[PDB]
């Protein structure tokens, strides 16, 4: 069986959201055990609902569950910031087979915009001795996650040679992005000033480096 | 020698009152009727009761030879034992082993084979267990067939059960009555050497029936069939013959994939199961779950609510 | 305390084999059932398989995707749950958790989870990382706090564990996810914000460990100095 979940569900603080978990024609009988697991970025999955509606000890009364044959439902009343995580439903039908759902990303709507903290690092002296040289633009603790990064050598745009990771939701709930620009030593030693430029929601933070 | 129940699931086991596989575990208040089935009655130390035998395919089967009641499509079979030996009506039993312990009309096929040339024949045949002509204890049972000139006397004949019938599509689900014992000796004469009727004695407890659905052949019959023990349990008890250390053995319904025990029940020495619950309820159990013996407990060990 | 520790994963070429072990502590291993569940890169969780308690009849149960290829077993004497992956596919590249089934309050449950283990099914040769120090400067300094880090460049496959001062320095450390370079190699950086007065008075060393390449690098980070003189 395949268990269909929505890709994402959004909601404002205090609202009540609902995640569906839909099965297929694989309806053996009445023993359909639907569990719900919460998973925060960088953390292991945590059982929040079992046996369709029951709750483990320590789980807030904010999470509830319902089971309708092949359609399970996880309701989160009074949405809070710490509820922003991936919720996965797992079905067990009593025939030595567990099936997990696609998971749903619960994101809290609204929240405050955060400014990115940028730090630039020059190539180390050891890296220079091995010729290859890389500039490390580091971005952290901003919100939302979408950030565009540009690189300018001597206040002139630089094309290609740049690779930037995707932003990762931290435990702090503010994304961090990382960008590296790799240059040859002769190319790096030829130009006296380098700069990674970070634009987030119409605001640009500039850092510069000098050999 | 330790007592134990077999490691078999509900879908893997067979009903002990009809050659059909088990389907569910039911529970209900058995107060408005007398639960006294004769088939599937066995004690936890191996003793068979009533008309219970070992072969599950032998249930509701008859063997012997037919004689034609001239003027109708009816036949009278002079019953013999399974081994085709002469049935002994004096044996201290209610009826030949494998006799329908309920009142109703059972449809199946009467088959006959001629001894000499080996020619064979088969015809749809119905038997009324609640009829005045139903006397298996006296070794004579009446069938109603399609034809009236095809069966030969003094030749071996066998009835193979298929399903139950509802007569004229009238009241809907009044027959067969699974908790009404037919008169094994015919009219007037009452039954003899029956198995004792079962009933829960502890408060808040009810019987745990192993329920199957008999096939239907015509009308709107009540196709339910509840047995106190599976036929596999009867076979395992006759094999083990483990001595009972108390009146009640505590059984636990364990899920093998998880080890989590769902419910507990009481398997009495006389051969029936009680669960602490009140009302008509179909048990929602894992298909791969089975019963597990734990220990002999108090004769009135208070169970947990199911 | 119930704890699950998985190990044995790394790099294996497609078609080969690899065995994962899951050690357990804090309960009876022969009492509970254990399930392997994998999570692919950027995808949902996938149940791989499970094994029951030995009392209930051993038995194994796998998913349709890995049936006939992955074999689960266990050793109760050594407290181990084994997952033997045979005839590996590039789709099996995932992080593998081993979890306990539980039997004290539910059925499906999955009450506890391990930390995970990355299995990278790939045919590319392993390459060790190059650790370069990110020295603190006047540009990477605010008010008494200096930012210094380590550049763990050009390695394959994931993961790489970065610790500071043999694990003592934990406050202020930030380890960023690695780039997947166009060359296919990974590269990450881990920075830390220390006091300015601590530079020179305290030694800062980042411990880099890339287990698939059998590489352990202890790189000391110090403020830059020019040998020529400037």
């Amino acid at each position: 069986s395949v268990l269909i979940q929505p890709a994402s569900v959004s909601g404002s603080p205090g609202q009540s959201i609902t995640i569906s978990c839909t099965g297929t024609s694989s309806d053996v009988g009445n023993y359909n055990l639907f569990s719900w697991y919460q998973q925060k970025p960088g953390k292991v999955p945590k059982l929040i609902i079992y046996e369709g509606y029951k709750r483990p000890s320590g789980v807030s009364d904010r999470f509830s569950g319902s089971k309708s044959g092949n359609t399970a439902s996880l309701t989160i009343s009074g949405l809070q910031a710490e509820d922003e995580a991936d919720y996965s439903c797992c079905l067990y039908a009593g025939r030595s087979l567990w099936v997990f759902g696609g998971g749903t990303k619960v994101t809290v709507l609204g929240q405050p915009k955060a400014a990115p903290s940028v730090t630039l690092f020059p190539p180390s002296s050891e890296e220079l001795q091995a010729n290859k040289a890389t500039l490390v633009c580091l971005i952290s603790d901003f919100y939302p996650g979408a950030v565009t990064v540009a690189w300018k050598a001597d206040s002139s745009p630089v094309k290609a040679g740049v690779e930037t990771t995707t932003p990762s939701k931290q435990s702090n709930n503010k994304y961090a992005a990382s960008s590296y620009l790799s240059l040859t030593p002769e190319q790096w030693k030829s130009h006296r000033s380098y700069s990674c430029q970070v634009t987030h929601e119409g605001s640009t933070v500039e850092k510069t480096v000098a050999p | 020698k330790p007592f134990s129940v077999p490691v078999l699931t509900v879908e893997e086991m067979t009903n002990s009152r009809f050659p059909i596989p088990l389907e569910k575990l039911f529970t209900g208040p058995s107060s408005a009727f007398v639960v006294q089935p004769q088939n599937g009655r066995c004690t936890t130390d191996g003793v068979l009761l009533g008309t219970t035998q070992l072969s599950p395919v032998n249930i509701c089967t008859f063997r012997g030879d037919v004689t034609h009641i001239t003027g109708s499509r009816n036949y009278t079979m002079n019953l013999a034992s399974q081994n085709w030996n002469d049935y002994d009506p004096t044996e201290e039993i209610p009826a030949p082993l494998g006799t329908p312990d309920f009142v109703g009309k059972i449809q199946g096929v009467l088959t006959q084979t001629t001894r000499t040339d080996g020619s064979t024949r088969g015809h749809k045949a119905t038997v009324y267990t609640g009829s005045a002509d139903f006397a298996p204890k006296l070794g004579r049972v009446q069938f109603e067939t399609d034809t009236d000139r095809d069966f030969e006397a003094n030749q071996n004949t066998k009835f193979t059960p298929v399903g139950v019938i509802q007569d004229g599509g009238t009241t809907h689900r009044n027959e067969p009555q699974q908790w009404v014992l037919p008169s094994y000796s015919g009219r007037n004469t009452h039954n003899v050497h029956l198995a004792p009727a079962v009933a829960p004695t502890f408060p808040g407890e009810q019987l745990l029936f192993f329920r199957s659905t008999m096939p239907g052949c015509s009308g709107y019959p009540n196709m339910d069939l509840d047995c106190l023990l599976p036929q596999e349990w009867v076979q395992y008890f006759y094999q083990e013959a483990a001595p009972a250390q108390s009146d009640v053995a505590l059984l636990r319904f364990v899920n093998p994939d998880t080890g989590r025990v769902l419910f507990e029940c009481k398997l009495h020495k006389s051969g029936y199961v009680t669960v602490a619950h009140t009302g008509q309820h179909d048990l929602v159990i894992p298909p791969n779950g089975y019963f597990r013996f734990d220990s002999w407990v108090n004769q009135f060990y208070t169970l947990a609510p199911m | 305390e119930v704890q699950l520790v998985e190990s044995g994963g790394g790099l294996v070429q497609p078609g080969r084999s690899l065995r994962l072990s899951c050690t357990v502590a804090g309960f009876n291993f022969g009492d509970y059932a254990m399930s392997w569940v994998r999570q692919a890169p950027g995808k949902g969780l996938e149940w791989v398989g499970f094994i029951r308690s030995n009392t209930y009849g051993g038995a194994t149960g796998y998913a349709a995707s890995v049936k006939g290829r992955f074999t689960i077993s266990r050793d109760d004497s050594r407290n181990i749950a084994y997952l033997q992956m045979n005839s590996l596919k590039t789709e099996d590249t995932a992080l593998y958790y081993c979890s306990r089934v539980g039997k004290d309050f539910g059925d499906g449950l999955f009450d506890s989870w391990g930390q995970g283990t990355l299995v990278t099914v790939s045919s590319a040769s392993t390459k060790g990382p190059s650790v370069f120090p990110l020295a603190p400067s006047s540009k990477s300094t605010s008010g008494g706090t200096a930012a210094l880090g380590c550049l763990v460049k050009d390695y394959f496959p994931e993961p790489v564990t970065v610790s500071w001062n043999s694990g003592a320095l934990t406050s202020g450390v930030h380890t960023f996810p690695a780039v997947l370079q166009s060359s296919g190699l990974y590269s990450l950086s881990s920075v830390v914000t220390v006091p300015s007065s601590s530079l020179g008075t305290q030694t800062y060393i980042c411990n880099v460990n890339h287990k698939p390449s059998n590489t352990k690098v202890d790189k000391k980070v110090e403020p830059k100095s020019c040998d020529k003189g400037l």
